[PDB]
RNA sequence: GAUGUCGGCUCAUCACAUCCUGGGGCUGAAGUAGGUCCCAAGGGUAUGGCUGUUCGCCAUUUAAAGUGGUACGCGAGCUGGGUUUAGAACGUCGUGAGACAGUUCGGUCCCUAUCUGCCGUGGGCGCUGGAGAACUGAGGGGGGCUGCUCCUAGUACGAGAGGACCGGAGUGGACGCAUCACUGGUGUUCGGGUUGUCAUGCCAAUGGCACUGCCCGGUAGCUAAAUGCGGAAGAGAUAAGUGCUGAAAGCAUCUAAGCACGAAACUUGCCCCGAGAUGAGUUCUCCCUGACCCUUUAAGGGUCCUGAAGGAACGUUGAAGACGACGACGUUGAUAGGCCGGGUGUGUAAGCGCAGCGAUGCGUUGAGCUAACCGGUACUAAUGAACCGUGAGGCUUAACCU
RNA sequence: UUCCUUGUCGGGUAAGUUCCGACCUGCACGAAUGGCGUAAUGAUGGCCAGGCUGUCUCCACCCGAGACUCAGUGAAAUUG
RNA sequence: CAGGUGGUCAGGUAGAGAAUACCAAGGCGCUUGAGAGAACUCGGGUGAAGGAACUAGGCAAAAUGGUGCCGUAACUUCGG
RNA sequence: GAGGACCGAACCGACUAAUGUUGAAAAAUUAGCGGAUGACUUGUGGCUGGGGGUGAAAGGCCAAUCAAACCGGGAGAUAG
């Protein structure tokens, strides 16, 4: 309704950088550890897009130390301070679901070249 | 978010490399247990010459989960495997020495500050 | 529950009404009239008029997602060359639903359906 | 204190600055005009009628056309009533906006919830479903026993089985205010409220703490 | 399940108390042919609102 | 001329001889922690291993893992492991047929609900002229659990070890309600990939069928694992208990007169239903102000004229719904469909061009398509009517006016 | 085949009245109404592990056939 | 009347095949329909995290599944 | 090129589960299951007769019938 979404154009970012599945980006979020706050990187590959105009989100999965790790940022909170890509990969899904299953030589993504 | 009968990795390196989760401690008919919460395990597998032996019955932190955590801003941090760090029965301190395995923020408090001193990644 | 979801079951698997929709649809372009049930007749109009929409621009993407509907080249050759331009002027609503009597087998509620412009010149051809 | 009604428009989320999404549910909030007044003397109770929104002349009827016509104001999509504290005075045709909420901290919100139609007990009550295989004869989402053998003979008023379920009045209690914005007749209040988009809710400052 | 009485005519009156068919109430006069017809249905000779729509 | 028998499952309900939580007295009660008794039934009161098991033992929890009644509650609700048919075997008994609460393997669990009951939901009539609303609240139901940490305070207490009452703050478990913003599930009505085959004359492009052929994603809706909220405070009267004053009985005495405290129980407070509450309530608003005849002459019957408020019906329908019901709307119209724009999802259509021997790739191109969503738009369908409902509303008395 | 009996000890499990190994105290084994072994075989009995999963924690949504409403036809057991 | 009933005939594509899928020749849509899209039952599809905690018992379901090649244990009656 | 050999359709069978249980059916359906060159299966015809037959043995089967078939008769058996 008209309502609501004069509401959540007035929070939504203006600035966040286009970016598709497949590409890696460096988000930089706020830690907060009591009176410090710093910014912490989080690099990893883009598997999900969500667009919801304010309730957008995306996914980003990243192997750290061993360990598989996926995070979702709602693109729009002040958490995430911003928002950079490293490399634009080059998929035909919207969804990289798969990379799941895939490990090091499996999980490698052609550059969009572009 | 687990259960009895769960099969956890362990991210220390008190010996154990398979445990499963025998009870959730901390209520009556508690179901589930997320990353912060105790644990009492069984070791299913261990290397052979550690600190721990298969059969013990210890305590355990959860560390990381599949069903991830939630963050107050709506996020979510979801891990590939659980894993968890066993803890002396009666003391709840650490047994082993190292932490591997990246875990998150959910344990930043008095009680766990020397598995979050060890950890190699905080998220 | 049902809340806020379209698109009427009819009795029938999900192939079988599509499969009906598509033969009731070429069987309204070809006489320009029918008669039917009330319900079958209320979700023909989802069905035909975007048929006719997609006939207003005359392409050969058009004719062929148009074929994909309808999988009749008499169907679609009577869409782009007679409805397309019979409908040009006119937004939506090209159909019109006069509910008549019950059927005497059944009791069913019918009704007609036809196309708007079925005027006293449509007798040429 | 009195209350308001309002209109649920969705829910959606307010972001702070700290980084906290708070969810909440926006309250279409119009001018609130009383009708009609009444006092211990005539109505043996003190209380106000309400109305809002507005209404086509024509779906209007004579009976209540004379009501609104009574107090001077335009007719709204329905009355409500609203019990007077000690104290507070108003009178008929006086309109009252969202920002009396101004200073209220927490709400409770009263409205119709979604009907389920007629519901099993398994949705209904949270029984326990029976076992889906071993042997199961067409017994998986029945309610089981619903009573005990001769001695009572009979099945006790009040047993849980299946029937409508939801379409009720429901009250939500102590939601925080997150927002009043008088200028847009607009109210947020933190978390879920009973009820459709679209729905007419009750707003009250919490009863309670 | 079955009944261990008989149940009267009288219940079985009762129970058909809501069995009464209800008639239709008012048939409309169409403008043109002053035929009457099923309000909203189109008339016997194929008229409705006063149009005759098909030609049969 | 049949009352289906153990245990389990599901669903319970009551008792109190109380397992936890609450209130107390005594203690061989320093504190912490107990012991015992009294009051108290509001709520709560494990998951597993073994066994057909009830039980029990064991493992590990918990504030606690209460004891009983209810056809050893519950098979026209489920199960069929056990027990208790017919097969077979062992040990044992018997010359034998066979037998054994000895054992062992196998072994058909029917019923479309008339009545009572119960959960829902309507129709009728009533409530005294009719109608539309808003209420009052007699009465009924729901709800009532609790951990841990911190402060008070390492204080009181104690040789030390240890370690509080009372009071305050935070954060959990279990349970309940609501909701879909988020995280997700589903999404055979959206998009794409692909195997076999058949067809559209053929190529190309599509469609059918193969569990939606198999899959990968996914809108709305529904939804939990998702996230909001809840249990109270307070008040009244009390239980056990503690008292004040105080005689009978110069004293003493909580009691006999009188007075004060006192618990999750009780009555309120919170939420929901609720005037068929026939004791049928209240308030506001709206509508109707014609004749005439008959008769046994009355709460009488009839004819003509009149048909209001409103209702119903019909239609378009709904986050309302089994059907009724309920809500919105019916041209003075956004009710539904379509249409336009957007959004979302899918992921660069087709055609053409170029490169390549070719599979294919690249450009046009984030293209094309896009359900239930959002914002618009009378293009289609919601019709002039007709129908129901009337014409000032009994008697008595009392206070008021005439 | 053992009543006592869930014998005792060992193995397996966090926990094993079942299972496997042993002991011999064989209530009441025993040598063609055969004894003890035995590769292969078994819609055979018991037990364990991996994989797998809505079997379950704890159910959710969806697609169909009924149930429900309308029209036509039209039963049954039972019954002072 | 979803049962039973001997023999003969044996197209195409894929396939080891008379399996199976889709078709030819040929033959049919099964003698009540129409709506609706509740509980519940039946037959199916999918499922977060967990993975036998279910249960008398992994009952049911899920899973495995083809061809070629490599490789393959105890034990054995020398064949497995 | 042997085999009461292996895998697996027809065919024969009937291990599990669900459904059905006034059924579609007085024993079936659906999904799985066993055998499938043999102690195999099947057609047509024949033979064995009731204290008798036949039985790879369950008191099984002998026309939906079996610890002594069916039909008629003794017969209105007898019934503390």
């Amino acid at each position: 309704s008209n309502i609501i979404k004069q509401l959540e154009q007035e929070q939504m970012k203006q600035d966040v950088p286009s970016f598709r599945p497949g590409d890696t980006v460096e988000v930089k979020v706020w830690v907060v550890e009591g009176s410090k706050k710093r910014l912490q990187a989080f690099e990893g590959v883009v598997i999900a897009i969500r667009n919801r105009g304010l309730h957008s989100a995306f996914t980003v999965r990243k192997i750290s130390n061993g360990e598989g790790v996926e995070r979702v940022f709602q693109t729009h909170s002040p958490v995430v301070d911003s928002i950079s890509v490293k490399r634009r990969g080059a998929v035909r899904k919207a969804k990289l679901y798969y990379l799941r299953e895939r490990t090091g030589k499996a999980a490698r993504i052609k550059e969009r070249l572009n | 978010m687990i259960q009895e009968q769960t099969m956890l990795n362990v991210a220390d390196n008190s010996g154990a490399r398979r445990v499963m989760c025998i009870k959730v401690l901390g209520g009556s008919h508690r179901r589930y247990a997320g990353v912060g919460d105790i644990i009492k395990i069984t070791i299913k597998e261990a290397i052979p010459r550690g600190k721990v032996k298969k059969g013990d019955v210890l305590k355990a932190v959860v560390v990381r989960t599949k069903k991830g955590v939630r963050r107050p801003d709506g996020s979510v941090i979801r891990f590939d495997g659980n894993a968890c760090v066993l803890l002396n029965n009666n003391s709840e301190q650490p047994i082993g020495t190292r932490i591997f395995g990246p875990v998150t923020r959910e344990l930043r408090s008095e009680k766990f500050m020397k598995i979050i001193s060890l950890a190699p990644e905080v998220l | 529950m049902r809340h806020r979801k379209s698109g009427r079951q009819l009795n029938r698997n999900s192939s079988h009404r599509q499969a009906m929709f598509r033969n009731m649809a070429g069987s309204l372009v070809r006489h320009e009239i029918i008669k039917t049930t009330l319900p079958k007749a209320k979700e023909l109009r989802r069905v035909v008029e975007p048929l006719i929409t997609l006939a207003k621009t005359d392409s050969v993407a058009n004719r062929r997602l148009a074929f994909a509907r309808t999988r009749d080249n008499e169907i679609v050759a009577k869409l782009f060359n007679e409805l397309g331009p019979r409908f040009a002027s006119r937004a939506g609503g090209y159909t019109r639903i006069l509910k008549c009597g019950f059927r005497a087998g059944d009791n069913a509620p019918m009704a007609y359906i036809e196309l708007v412009d079925r005027s006293e010149k449509a007798e040429a051809a | 204190m009195i209350g308001l009604v309002g209109k649920k428009v969705g829910m959606t989320r307010i972001f702070t600055e700290d980084g906290v999404s708070i969810p909440v549910t926006v309250i279409e909030v119009e001018a609130n005009r009383v009708t009609q007044v009444k006092d211990l003397a005539n109505d043996g109770y003190r209380a106000i009628q309400v109305t809002t929104g507005a209404k086509k002349a024509n779906r209007v009827t004579k009976p209540e056309a004379g009501h609104f016509a009574k107090a001077g104001v335009e007719a709204g999509r329905g009355l409500w009533e609203f019990r007077l504290a000690e104290g507070e005075e108003f009178t008929v045709g006086q309109s009252i906006s969202v920002e009396l909420f101004a200073d209220v901290k927490k709400v409770d919100v009263t409205g119709t919830s979604k009907g389920k139609g007629f519901a099993g007990t398994v949705k209904r009550w949270n029984f326990r479903t029976q076992d889906a295989t071993h042997g199961n004869s067409l017994s998986h989402r029945v309610p089981g026993s619903i009573g005990q053998n001769q001695t009572p003979g009979k099945v006790f008023k009040g047993k849980k089985m299946a029937g409508q379920m939801g379409n009720e009045r429901v009250t939500v209690q102590s939601l925080d205010v997150v927002r009043v914005d008088a200028e847009r007749n607009l109210l947020l209040v933190k978390g879920a409220v009973p009820g459709a988009t679209g729905s007419d809710l009750i707003v009250k400052p919490a009863v309670k703490a | 399940a079955v009944q261990q009485n008989k149940p009267t005519r009288s219940k079985r009156g009762m129970r058909r108390s809501h069995d009464a068919l209800t008639a239709v109430t008012s048939l409309s006069v169409d403008k043109t042919s002053g035929e009457k017809h099923l309000r909203h249905h189109i008339t016997a000779d194929g008229y409705y609102r006063g149009r005759k729509v098909i030609a049969k």
